[PDB]
RNA sequence: AAAAACCGUAAAUCCUAUCUUUUAAAGGAAGGAGAAGUCGUAACAAGGUUUCCGUAGGUGAACCUGCGGAAGGAUCAU
RNA sequence: UUCAAAGAAUCAUUCUUUUUAAAAUCCGGAUUUGUUACUUUGAGUAAAUUAGAGUGUUCAAAGCAAACAGUUAAAGCAUUGUGUUUGAAUACUAUAGCAUGGAAUAACAAAAUUGAACAAGCU
RNA sequence: AAGGAAUUAUAACAAAGAAGUAACACGUAAAGUGUGUAUCAAUCGAGUUUCUGACCUAUCAGCUUUUGAUGUUAGGGUAUUGGCCUAACAUGGCUAUGACGGGUAACGGGGAAUUAGAGUUCGAUUCCGGAGAGGGAGCCUGAGAAAUAGCUACCACAUCUAAGGAAGGCAGCAGGCGCGUAAAUUACCCAAUUCUAAAGAAGAGAGGUAGUGACAAGAAAUA
């Protein structure tokens, strides 16, 4: 773990066969329709991905659909500015700051907050390094608040 | 983290090597990886073995013919050029009469004395005994 | 006094260690003026003489348009991109602008067609024209009279003559 | 691990920390430090030449018992008051109490030998007839 | 004060002089003229260590006072004059005639020569000059410059020059299959027929010379002397013919004696 | 507003009233920008456009500035190799060149500089070729073998 | 030609300032060495208050005491 | 991220030859294809020192000389005259720079809220 | 007609324009030479200059910029490039990959010692380069000097003087005092090696030869 001393393994492992398996009836246009519909709906990549797994009988888009989930969205556009990941840490900091803010004394929390900001910052770096974020993009933690929406 | 896999794996069959395994399986397998193990086969150290494709990073596992005395990675791919081999083996490896000394080089990865054969020598990855 | 002496470009100094080579010369400049003609030589390297012009008058002006030239009197210095103290003092350099007595042109004009070897259909400007009605033409010095000892120059036209006009340009 | 950074590109590591930890050796401190010159009667040279001051005795460590022969000079080059055990059977007498001494270390560079508590010194020739030559006598006469 | 240097330390002196250390603290020094002092030898070197006429300097400098030496056929009283490369020297009371070449070695050889030949040298081009009138002037290795050469000659490619009179008799181009004696590193002696030229952009431009044992070697053109035409050299060339033999080549072909 | 300075700025080797704007072509393989050729711009020593003519050494850099006017910082990194330790380390050198407006040259993007005579008291480049190239971080800090 | 004036190189001298380097000094306060000197007994054993840590106060001196730590404890243990 | 495959020689191994895709080039045949590190060949460097070849300075340290034939001529080669063979090698001259063969190992560059390849048409 | 690249060679036109092209001296060679002379090229070089490469110190972390620090423009100057200098305008430049200071009992390198291999130390000192001629500074001559057995000046030493003036610079060779643990003859010669000259024939403390020399190095009595 990149910050704790935690040393875990739980973890998802795909099947080996990757070409999908026969039992799946669904054609590719009917699964990416729906999950559009889902992106619509509010739900982030990982979150749709679960969705699909479970309330409809699909295992992995990437065996239906040659592309990714969000790859898949981003063709349709409706891709987020400020990638999941990203956007979920900076979240985490900004509650953990209205917590500072309401609730000084608390030095644990304060400790985390720093972490998760170390992590955000590293995340946030790697993003400008491709383009999914703009080089002009630090993360503030005056602003913060505002950038998740 | 990993860094070196085939340090790793190299260490890993040594540790099998001295408690007398038979079987051993290097975890992560590696182009270079499966390259030193040809080599070593070659040259009769080891057995068979059964590069297992996942679909991730492969697994080895591998025969051994309880032959091997050491074998090593020397980090630090140190560039070594023809001349500078010689003093370089003569540091590590047990005898003139023995052992190899393997390089990468632009001809692909071969001992030292193919090297010296060739012409060129390289990085050097490693060695057994 | 070519030479060093001189911070290091990290701002840190040269600790000297070389007196001064005389190959590494800076002889003192020839602030050169108008008046009658009176030149110095000085022995530059391996007997190079070169003419330290120190008064001028008469230098060789080109007229560039028809790539002529004609040797006239300079009657007075305008204009010095340098500083405007040579100006002042009347010191003549190599990219002075300068006034001619400038009826040779027109003289040359004349004798050749009409009044105010041969590519001629470009038939002058007006601003030089209006100039030359009152004798008098603006012209660059190009020659470096410090050196070469003559104060060798051409006449200046067109969009370049323009720019220095608006330069000089009285107002206030 | 080994410690020591062993990457291709490490060198610039490697050189700096053998830089700064070299002067944890004594021996190469000593070479290196400026304090050498200074801090030093002989000033960084083989023998020196003093004049003496006193003819002293000095008592030895403990376990031994000797009261050594010492010469107090002072160092003509330098102006440094030095102590110089002077050897021999018999050859603090050898000398005058003002005689112009030719001083040289005592074998161990600065470190003082045996018995001695803080001498670190030994004449070895007086009035240039050399002690050792004195002692045997058969050699030589000190000539004054 | 600071200026050129007279003097030349025997040291310093150049290694294909052969020099001693003992033997002296200086060597001569060439004079200015038509040589590059590292590639030259002066005349004091060819009448005292090579032919070995003289025994010291003061016997080479008499012998110059006698109007004798002639070296491209017009005297020389100089006794550090370098001599160089190609040049004939014509020792007149003995009547014989020495053309200066490279030993497979460094080294130069006087090389001894026939009356007939005598009479020209090879001379390398290197700057083609135009001058006034629009008249172009080669400039040779010799320092010479050959005034009105035939406009054919280009940079690099030698000239058979004559003696006798300034004017030239023949031109042989730096071609692709061109025979070639070089003149500088390594491969000095070595004489060739070119495989390839380089010709590189900004840099020196490197070429690679078949020799007649086949052993192909490569040199800077600028250092290259063109010889002949692929069939037969221009000059006569010495025993050895420029071919280079390995060294163990080499002994045993001592050993074989 | 291409006459800036108190100077008329003309460019020598023009050659305005007569004969049938100049550039020329510098060599090595280094083509002349159409900014050159085209699109008016004096300046005294571009490469392709001005009097001074690239020889010596060509070497591959990245810029770090373009504070100064037509004029560009370049950090070249490379490896120095200490034989005690057969090892490496990065070191560098900031060689300033000129530029001439032709080349837009945003920080961080590569360039290959000429050499060329010196033209200041430390320029003695200038830069005949700018690839694009991208930076994150700062320039100062990226290194880039080369 | 001397002489003069003005820039410009600019020695040298003096005045500061700063820095570096040796170097004096009443006294102060350490250190090391020595001598079978005075006063205790601190430590080593449960060393006769286990020891030791950090910190604070104390005290002729070793040291004592408080607070929280450690076992390098005299307990691997209900 | 092109792995491999087959044939001939030698004492299971060594060294060699041939082909297995795609694009551009040349009269169905034949021949170019990221950058740098690294490595290989070179090139270019003063010698003295160093390693090193030759050479009985009486040896050796040396030095860069020498050897050979003869109580005085033969022999050679020159058209009576002319001694002859020679030697003073080679390698070392960075860590940078120069060119260079390169298959491995490294980097980096190229690469989808979309990127370029052709055939047709219009300017 | 080149060069990778030209405002290059070159050619023409319009203007200026140095210096020169023998008012010299031998008597030679098979008609020649010496001396001099414009430009070009070569050469002996030199200056600048690119890249890369150095020891100790962070108890030196911020430096550089009115005093050019970084750049642009125009000039001046130079043999030529260049803040090299001037003026005008930018606000740059270097730095934890150690800038800037400090130290070095530091000239650099070729090399030396010692190492199996790495390395560590040394390199005033046979060669190359730099610098300096008591200390700074300034000039003249000349192709080349910021020369020092050239000159001017000041400072610091110091010699002769009839007291008015005058000359002087061993880090050339010897030699002397001093300092010091610490180091040779006021020798002979231009014979060799070289240089300079009006150039065999003269000079040369350059250089060589001896003298002193247990610095080192080699061989080798005392049977
Ligand atoms: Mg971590
Ligand atoms: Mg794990
Ligand atoms: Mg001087
Ligand atoms: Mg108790
Ligand atoms: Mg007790
Ligand atoms: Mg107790
Ligand atoms: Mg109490
Ligand atoms: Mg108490
Ligand atoms: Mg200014
Ligand atoms: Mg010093
Ligand atoms: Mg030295
Ligand atoms: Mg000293
Ligand atoms: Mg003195
Ligand atoms: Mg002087
Ligand atoms: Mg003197
Ligand atoms: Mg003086
Ligand atoms: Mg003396
Ligand atoms: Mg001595
Ligand atoms: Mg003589």
């Amino acid at each position: 773990r990149m910050y704790g001393k935690g040393k875990g393994i739980s973890s998802s492992t795909l099947p080996y066969k990757r070409k999908q398996p026969s039992w799946l009836k669904q054609k590719p246009s009917e699964i990416e329709d729906a999950i559009i519909k889902l992106a619509k709906k509010g739900q982030t990549p990982s979150q749709i991905g679960a969705t699909l797994r479970d309330n409809y009988g699909i295992p992995q888009v990437k065996s239906v659909t040659g592309n990714k989930i969000l790859r898949i969205l981003r063709a349709q556009g409706i891709a987020t500015t400020i990638p999941e990941d990203l956007y979920f840490l900076i979240k985490k900091a900004v509650s953990m700051r209205k917590h500072l803010e309401k609730n000084k004394k608390d030095k644990d929390c304060k400790f985390r907050l720093i972490l998760t900001e170390s992590k955000i910052h590293r995340i946030s770096r790697y993003y400008k390094r491709k383009k999914l974020l703009p080089s002009n993009w630090k993360y503030q933690s005056s602003t913060a608040s505002a950038l998740i929406a | 983290v990993r860094m070196s896999v085939l340090a790793d794996c190299l260490k890993t069959i040594n540790n099998a090597e001295k408690r007398g395994r038979r079987q051993v399986l290097i975890r992560p397998s590696s182009k270079v990886v499966i390259k030193f193990l040809q080599y070593m086969q070659k040259k009769g150290y080891i057995g068979s073995f059964e590069i297992v494709d996942d679909h991730r990073s492969g697994k080895i596992v591998v025969n051994l013919l309880g032959r091997i005395n050491k074998c090593a990675v020397i980090s630090p791919r140190y560039d070594v050029k023809l001349d500078e081999i010689e003093k370089i083996i003569t540091s590590i490896l047990p005898s003139r009469l023995f052992g190899h000394l393997i390089l990468t080089t632009p001809y692909g990865i071969m001992d030292h004395e193919e090297a010296r054969r060739k012409h060129t020598g390289g990085k050097v990855l490693g060695f057994f005994f | 006094r070519d030479g060093r002496h001189k911070l290091r470009l990290t701002g840190g100094k040269k600790k000297i260690h070389k007196k001064k080579r005389k190959y590494e010369l800076g002889r003192p400049p020839s602030n050169t003026k108008l008046g009658s003609r009176q030149v110095h030589v000085v022995r530059g390297r391996g007997r190079n003489y070169k003419y330290r012009a120190i008064k001028l008058d008469s230098g060789s002006f080109s007229w560039p348009t028809f790539g002529i030239s004609k040797n006239t009197r300079i009657i007075d210095v305008v204009y010095n991109a340098s500083n405007n103290e040579l100006v002042r003092t009347k010191t003549l350099v190599k990219n002075c602008i300068v006034v001619i007595d400038s009826h040779p042109f027109t003289t040359w004009y004349e004798n050749t067609f009409g009044t105010t070897k041969i590519g001629k259909s470009k038939n002058i400007d007006p601003l030089l024209l209006e100039q030359f009605k009152q004798g008098r033409v603006l012209a660059c010095i190009s020659s470096r009279p410090g050196q070469c000892g003559k104060a060798d120059g051409y006449i200046i036209e067109g969009d370049e003559l323009l720019f220095y006009k608006r330069k000089m340009d009285k107002r206030n | 691990g080994s410690g020591k950074p062993s990457g291709l590109r490490a060198a610039r590591k490697l050189r700096i920390r053998r830089r700064t930890q070299r002067w944890a050796d004594k021996s190469y401190k000593k070479s290196h430090l400026g304090t050498r010159w200074k801090s030093n009667p002989f000033r960084g040279s083989s023998h020196a030449k003093g004049i003496v001051v006193e003819k002293v005795a000095i008592e030895a460590k403990q376990p031994n018992s000797a009261y050594r022969k010492c010469v107090r000079v002072q160092l003509i080059k330098n102006g440094k008051k030095i102590t110089a055990f002077v050897p021999g059977d018999g050859c603090l007498n050898f000398i005058d109490e003002n005689d112009e001494v030719l001083v040289s270390g005592f074998g161990r560079s600065g470190h003082s030998v045996g018995d001695l508590p803080g001498v670190k010194f030994k004449v070895v020739k007086v009035a240039r007839v050399s002690l050792l030559a004195l002692f045997k006598e058969k050699k030589e006469k000190p000539r004054s | 004060g600071k200026g050129i240097k007279k003097h030349l330390k025997r040291v310093n002196a150049p290694s294909h002089w052969m020099l001693n250390k003992m033997g002296g603290q200086y060597a001569p020094k060439t004079s200015s003229g038509p040589h590059k002092l590292l590639e030259s030898i002066p005349l004091v070197i060819l009448l005292r260590n090579r032919l070995k006429y003289a025994l010291t300097f003061d016997e080479v400098k008499m012998i110059l006072i006698q109007k004798i030496v002639k070296v491209d056929n017009k005297v020389r009283t100089d006794c550090t004059f370098p001599v160089g490369l190609m040049d004939v020297i014509h020792i007149t009371k003995s009547n014989e005639y020495f053309r200066l070449l490279y030993d497979i070695k460094g080294r130069f050889v006087p090389h001894r020569i026939t009356n007939e030949e005598s009479k020209y040298k090879l001379c390398k081009v290197k700057k083609i000059l135009l001058r006034k009138g629009r008249l172009s002037i080669a400039v040779t290795h010799d320092g010479r410059s050959i005034p009105y050469i035939h406009p054919d000659v280009k940079v690099n490619d030698t000239v058979r020059l004559d003696l006798e009179t300034g004017k030239v008799l023949e031109h042989l181009k730096f071609q692709v299959g061109s025979l070639v004696m070089v003149t500088a590193g390594h491969s000095v002696g070595r004489v060739g027929v070119i495989s390839s030229i380089d010709k590189n952009m900004g840099t020196y431009d490197i070429i690679h010379v078949k020799d007649s044992r086949n052993k192909v070697f490569a040199t800077r053109l600028s250092n290259v002397f063109v010889i002949g035409d692929n069939t037969k050299p221009y000059i006569s060339l010495p025993r050895e013919k420029g071919i280079k033999l390995d060294i163990i080549e080499e002994r045993r072909n001592r050993l074989k004696a | 507003d291409v006459q800036h300075e108190r100077a008329y700025q003309k460019q020598e080797g023009a050659s305005f009233f007569n004969s049938k704007r100049y550039w020329k072509k510098v060599g090595l393989g280094f083509a002349t920008p159409k900014e050159a050729k085209e699109g008016v711009y004096v300046d005294k020593k571009c490469p392709f456009t001005g009097n001074v003519s690239i020889r010596g050494r060509i070497l591959k850099g990245m810029v770090i500035s373009n504070k100064m006017k037509r004029t560009i910082i370049i950090r070249r990194n490379y490896l120095h190799y200490v034989k005690k330790y057969n090892r490496f380390e990065k070191r560098h050198k900031n060689i300033p060149c000129h530029c001439s407006p032709c080349f837009d040259v945003k920080e961080g993007d590569i360039v290959t500089v000429g050499q060329c005579r010196p033209l200041s008291k430390t320029v003695r480049f200038n830069v005949l070729h700018v690839e694009k190239h991208q930076i994150f971080g700062s320039a100062r800090k990226q290194f880039v073998l080369f």
